[PDB]
């Protein structure tokens, strides 16, 4: 969905630090804490909140700040793969981003008991891409 | 908080939130060594350039989103719609201001961006075999605007998820309520038609739906106020 | 204008009674004409709560011995008071060789001679006696046991190979001196049940102080 | 408002409310001329010293109060619980941070104090004749903590009405929500056991009960975040 994603598609390789920003769009009266943790490539999704609490994490109190930005130190689509019979320069660096309810959602009478959040991503200035590769499902029809 | 005035128009607005000067350029004029240096293009300052406050649209839970076209929106409105019509060419910059009025008990998030050459694409029959071209009420809605019917693809086959690539600003009810945007004249030509070509279109869509508990006002008024910057015209008729 | 009386030393001075030995002739009590008294400063009732105001403390003790017969009479009998430091073995009998171990300070005095009196230092191998210990020594029965708070034992007995001719009663007073205290804490408001832990009666939980009818009547 | 970071831990907290440096002393290290100058005690800086955010406890109208023991709470948790266990001696200072998240429509007051050598005393049978010693789940509750059963006497025969005599701080919902406390190493010895002795215990009790009208969230999350200061260890196993 991100523009970054769509552009990666016209290229074969790439690497750089990413950056996701979360936006709480709930009522102004709501408060609470969310734990956002990143498990580098290889590390399996943390069992629970506490184990994720030991990893690179960030406690987010949307009672204080409505936004928060997380940086993904590094991702590198460089490890080649020749599966079926079609060679694909794939990730493996599937870094993971988990998000747990550190505390529950707290609200006063009069405020909706649900709120949404929006993820926004982009890459740092250290991003790069290699190997033009035109590929698409959408093409000019006859 | 304080109130600014431009002639006979006086709006009550917040001190100076973050403004978004689209593409880093300021709506400026056009020098003498151009295409029409003879028909010296008269630049309106008096009444023509002031605060117009369009018919407020009401945000709802089910609202899909709205959009207006430029300069279409004003070619109907007042003494500016006066110039746009009885004049041959036009170039103008814009200051757009969008504000909501909601209690700290409402929630929502409106993305507000401007998109050059916003070309509407209808459904095309449904199955994809009808070459139906968007009407005139859909291509140039006026000052009432028009509602999207397929926000996700912005009624034109493009992800909205990527609209941020355009001069945009967010309006998250739990943080701000007013968003402001400065737009320069953008077109492949110095001047152009004010009634045939809509250089751009103002987009405002609910990304996070409006919400509230029963009892709170169910509709949030969105008020668009806008003002022309360094507007020029040529060839009276 | 002066506040000398509200000092720690002022508060804890005074030699209080913390021990009483009975050495009857015919009796169930201390039948071997001798007795061992592990030093307990709680011996003075009032004490426990006063010291338990602080978490840590440090001090020296001055002991004064008062001996007579039950009617408070004085008689020609000689006595041995032996102090066995912690770690030293207390006498199991009236002829235990401990009585003669030089490393156990002993002092002799006749009942006629005025009170015996000696000072005992800050023993503890720790930097301070600590009334509260939230742990165990390397559900348990060793909880709150800071042993390194032992001061030692006082062994008393009539001198001589044979039982004394008189029924005797020794009283031990103790003045605390050179006191230093740290980390103050809530004044015990519930009754004490055991000498070891702070356990209280969970039924008989009484309000710190006198109650009244309404909060508008005096 | 701003967010501070210590390694991979990033907490969103208020600018700098009044902090309580217990007994006026700052958690410092221990010089070379000590008891064990040979086995040079290694002092963790990297990951060992950062922000741990314990399982949030939920405040209720009926809540009696909570308490955790130190260093017990962490000897289970992460890479710090790593050192505490496979090491012979320990000395460490603490930064404790407690916060609630409640609407301006909730009311309450939590006293939050730290008490050295917090020795639990059970009921003793009821009538006073049973010498029952508090369990291990009551003496060292871990990171979940434990609930008082006789707050008034702090499950130990001491008036709570006098707990203020200890490093404390108040949390009155209608004024603040976060309380912070700096604790130095307090013990009769330079170093000690991290698994056998609990130098102190964190206490947090509702002095004024939680309250609200039907409809407002009924439970107020209390979040304890804490960080080790000038922590040292000696004799690996």
């Amino acid at each position: 969905s991100t523009l970054l994603g769509q552009l990666c598609g016209y290229y074969t390789q790439w690497s750089g630090s990413l950056e996701v920003t979360f936006m709480f769009t709930g009522s102004f009266m709501a408060t609470g804490k969310m734990l956002i943790a990143y498990t580098p490539p290889g590390g399996p999704l943390p069992k629970d909140r506490a184990t994720a609490m030991l990893g690179t994490h960030v406690i987010w109190d949307f009672g204080l700040q409505s936004s928060v930005t997380l940086v993904i130190p590094w991702i590198s689509n460089t490890h080649y793969r020749a599966h079926a019979r079609d060679g694909v320069f794939d990730y493996y660096t599937t870094g993971l981003v988990s998000i747990w309810y550190q505390t529950n959602y707290v609200v006063p009478i009069g405020a909706p008991n649900t709120a949404y959040i929006i993820a926004l991503a982009a890459a740092q200035k250290n991003f790069t891409m290699k190997l033009c590769k035109d590929a698409s499902d959408i093409l000019q029809t006859g | 908080v304080a109130q600014l005035t431009i002639g006979n128009s006086t709006i009550t607005t917040q001190e100076a939130a973050n403004i978004i000067v689209g593409y880093g350029e300021w709506p400026s004029y056009c020098s003498d060594s151009d295409a029409t240096a003879v028909d010296k293009p008269t630049r309106p300052d008096v009444s023509v350039n002031r605060f117009y406050t369009l018919d407020t649209k009401l945000w709802e839970k089910s609202s899909k989103g709205w959009y207006w076209k430029f300069p279409d929106v004003l070619t109907e409105t007042g003494v500016f719609g006066q110039n746009a019509q009885f004049h041959y060419l036009y170039r103008s910059g814009f200051c757009i201001h969008v504000q909501c009025n909601a209690s700290k008990f409402h929630q929502g998030a409106l993305l507000v961006a401007v998109l050059p050459e916003y070309v509407i694409g209808t459904v095309a029959g449904g199955t994809g075999t009808e070459d139906t071209h968007p009407p005139y009420k859909q291509t140039q809605p006026g000052a009432d605007g028009f509602e999207l019917q397929h926000p996700y693809v912005l009624d034109a086959g493009i992800p909205i998820s990527q609209l941020t690539v355009c001069p945009h600003q967010w309006i998250n009810l739990r943080t701000n309520n007013c968003a402001t945007i400065i737009v320069p004249y953008i077109n492949a030509l110095p001047f152009d038609s004010a009634l045939n070509h809509c250089n751009f279109g103002l987009l405002v869509v609910p990304i996070s739906p409006l919400d509230y508990d029963q009892g709170a006002t169910p509709v949030i008024p969105i008020t668009i106020t806008l003002a022309p910057m360094c507007s020029e015209f040529a060839g009276l008729r | 204008h002066s506040t000398a009386e509200t000092t720690l030393d002022s508060f804890f001075s005074r030699a209080g009674l913390v021990g009483e030995i009975d050495l009857p002739l015919k009796g169930t009590t201390n039948p071997n004409g001798y007795a061992n008294w592990d030093i307990d400063i709680t011996g003075y009732a009032q004490m426990r709560r006063k010291v338990e105001l602080f978490t840590y403390m440090r001090f020296d003790a001055e002991f004064t011995f008062v001996a007579c017969t039950p009617t408070g009479e004085v008689v020609p009998q000689l006595l041995q008071y032996m102090f066995v430091p912690p770690g030293a073995p207390k006498p199991d009998s009236r002829e235990s060789l401990a009585w003669q171990t030089a490393t156990n300070p002993s002092v002799f005095v006749k009942l006629s001679d005025p009170p015996a009196q000696v000072s005992v230092p800050f023993m503890s191998p720790a930097s301070a006696y600590q009334w509260f210990y939230d742990g165990y020594p390397t559900k348990d029965l060793e909880y709150g046991a800071m042993p390194n708070n032992m001061m030692g034992t006082f062994s008393v007995r009539t001198v001589g190979t044979s039982k004394s001719k008189y029924p005797l009663v020794v009283r031990i007073y103790m003045r605390m001196k050179h006191v230093r205290a740290w980390i103050p804490r809530p004044m015990r408001n519930q009754n004490y049940l055991f000498k070891a832990n702070p356990n209280y009666a969970g039924n008989s939980i009484k309000p710190t102080g006198a109650s009244r009818t309404a909060i508008t009547t005096l």
